[PDB]
């Protein structure tokens, strides 16, 4: 669903570039091409594997199976006077054409070596209160989806003139790292390097970057999927308690904090921290019906284990960084139990 | 103004002194003494204000930006008009202060004592209120979309004309005992 | 089984008639006088009951189906357990009535005195009380999920614990003064 605001005509755009992302996590796409057309329509393009071509079970072609019937792009042609779809795929040209949802005849063209899919879907307006998408919120989100997918091109231009273009291109080669450098962009870093690293389980990966700087918030982002879990969850649980964990041992092995003081609490060490926590889940397991928090129990310890082993090894190897940023920390934790037994009393 | 910088001061008594427009970048505070001072017209880029008193201190028309105020007291501060950025103000104390119409939005307002204060019309957005006291606080008008607060807050803040979101209007109804069915 | 149907009677006295287990079909009462009267395990199918008093009466296992109670009065009405089905209680008057765990589901409840009456545990879904007196009037555990009702009921009556709906809740904020979004 969504709504039919801006919340749910934007969804329309978010399905279909959703499918390419998925290409691009498998290793397969490396560009995505976006267009906003003077006709309201809009035109998603990927050089991903295509959306399969042959015979299905059901008596149709797969691609219709895939664009009718729910549970993906089905929604888009549901709230659409018209879909369009041309595949590159088992060494022809494809086109696909749909009408209220009601498909024409799959069509071959010519001879190709060459794999992908473009999706073109004219917004239903007897459905949505408005079919004005906002450049600036498409922008932001394809921005987001490029530092998420490292190997990613993302282009979007738009055409409507409310004749001349609104053109960007998202590339970030550094990803999270370019992300972080993102966010401490309008900060002072307190240590030069930004901490970069991963792990795979089975059914589940992680990639981390950090970066502290001198202010007194805290700015870390958290995805599941590529989607922005807002009201976080056990991939950011995980991620705490064992930053909490490393920067306690490594505050009192180096003697930073005393043997007979109490633990640094998570405010204290999170305080100027600019992170971001990017977990990919087979099966995800989603709480609240906001649907913006990750539920999955073994999330939780998967991304702890390696955030202790991947922190201790930094905080091992970086003593002078490691010194600035525990220091921090162990003011911060000062000041806050000066604060409660001054409130307290 | 001489900028002050990558300074701390610590346990100073400031009350002798007039501090007006002085700029600070990086500069800590810890448990100075700011009573009476004047403050106004200063500008403060990432300093730290901490465990610090400003009891009767002028601050008025002062710029903050992601600074903190961890602990810090503002009895008979004169506050408003100011500009605070992203600022901590967690365990500060706030008590019966004139607040009207200043701008908090994304501000870390936790625990602290708002016990009287007044904050008619004052912008709160994405602002957290969590484990904040607000016994007898006006809210009457502020803007409080987005900000995070105790259920309690509802049934304790005065918040005629307060602007909230969708879930806390849930949260409003909740308070007061209304079994609200999402079916 | 005695049945009147398609009857109209004005300004009658019933007082000394035992009305218990009657069925009337679209039978129209102007201004009759009920008072003390049994009418316990009676039916009513389109009938009209206008400006007529239920005082001290008896209506126990009763059925009114599609019925009007438009104006009619209730004081000290034993009521519960009773069957309405799609009533129009326009204008009547159930004031200090017990009406706990009664259901009114779908009826027209417009401009009818609830004054002092307990609705405890009633069920009230989708049911119009619009123009309503609720003042003392004790909604505590009441199903009020898709009634509509007017700005000051959420202010005046006892709604502790009474089960809404989302747009009831945002009502609710409203009649507080909070400006929702």
């Amino acid at each position: 669903i969504g709504s039919t605001g801006e919340r749910g005509l934007h969804h329309l755009i978010w399905e279909v570039v959703d499918n390419a992302v998925d290409e691009a996590m498998a290793g397969f796409a490396t560009r995505v091409d976006v267009k906003i057309h003077a006709d309201g329509s809009v035109e998603v393009r990927d050089d991903g594997r295509g959306i399969p071509v042959e015979m299905h079970a059901t008596g149709m072609p797969t691609i219709d199976v895939v664009m009718t019937q729910l549970h993906g792009v089905s929604v888009v042609n549901a709230l659409s006077t018209r879909l369009e779809a041309t595949v590159l795929r088992d060494g022809y040209e494809w086109f696909q054409y749909y009408d209220r949802s009601v498909p024409g005849k799959l069509k071959q063209g010519g001879e190709t070596k060459e794999t992908g899919t473009t999706i073109r879907f004219w917004a239903d307006p007897e459905i949505f209160e408005t079919t004005d998408y906002n450049f600036e919120t498409v922008a932001r989100r394809l921005q987001e989806m490029a530092f998420l997918n490292k190997g990613l091109t993302i282009e979007l231009t738009d055409e409507r003139v409310t004749s001349k273009v609104k053109h960007r291109v998202f590339h970030y080669p550094g990803g999270l790292v370019d992300y972080v450098k993102h966010i401490n962009r309008t900060k002072t870093p307190i240590q030069q390097s930004i901490i970069d690293f991963d792990g795979k389980g089975p059914g589940h990966e992680v990639e981390i970057a950090m970066q502290w700087n001198a202010g007194y918030s805290e700015s870390v982002h958290t995805f599941a999927n590529t989607i922005n879990t807002h009201e976080g969850g056990t991939h950011e649980e995980g991620f705490r308690a064992a930053l909490t964990s490393v920067v306690n041992r490594y505050a009192k092995d180096k003697k930073l904090l005393k043997d007979k003081d109490p633990n640094l609490t998570g405010d204290d060490i999170r305080e100027g921290l600019a992170a971001v926590i990017s977990v990919k889940v087979a099966e995800p397991q989603f709480e609240g019906q906001t649907k913006t928090k990750l539920g999955n129990t073994e999330v939780k310890s998967f991304v702890q284990k390696i955030c202790n082993e991947q922190l201790q090894h930094w905080f091992e190897a970086n003593p002078a960084e490691a010194k600035t940023v525990v220091n921090k920390a162990v003011s911060s934790a000062q000041a806050r139990i000066a604060a409660r037994k001054a409130r307290e009393l | 103004e001489t900028v002050w910088a990558d300074e701390e001061f610590a346990g100073r008594d400031f009350r002798d002194e007039d501090l007006s427009r002085i700029r600070t970048e990086r500069v800590v505070f810890t448990e100075c003494d700011f009573s009476g001072v004047d403050l106004s017209e200063s500008e403060h880029h990432g300093s730290a204000f901490r465990n610090c008193t400003f009891r009767r201190s002028t601050i008025w028309h002062s710029t903050f930006t992601n600074c903190s105020l961890l602990g810090s007291v503002f009895t008979e501060c004169r506050i408003r008009p100011v500009t605070f950025v992203e600022c901590d103000f967690t365990l500060a104390v706030l008590g019966g202060c004139d607040l009207r119409a200043v701008d908090l939005s994304d501000c870390r307002l936790r625990e602290v004592s708002l016990v009287g204060a007044d904050l008619r019309k004052a912008v709160l957005r994405r602002a957290d209120l969590t484990g904040s006291r607000v016994q007898d606080a006006r809210l009457e008008e502020a803007d409080l979309r987005g900000t995070r607060v105790d259920p309690t807050f509802w049934t304790t803040a005065k918040v005629r004309g307060a602007k909230i979101d969708i879930e806390q209007a849930l949260a409003y109804a909740a308070a007061h005992g209304l079994a609200v069915h999402g079916g």
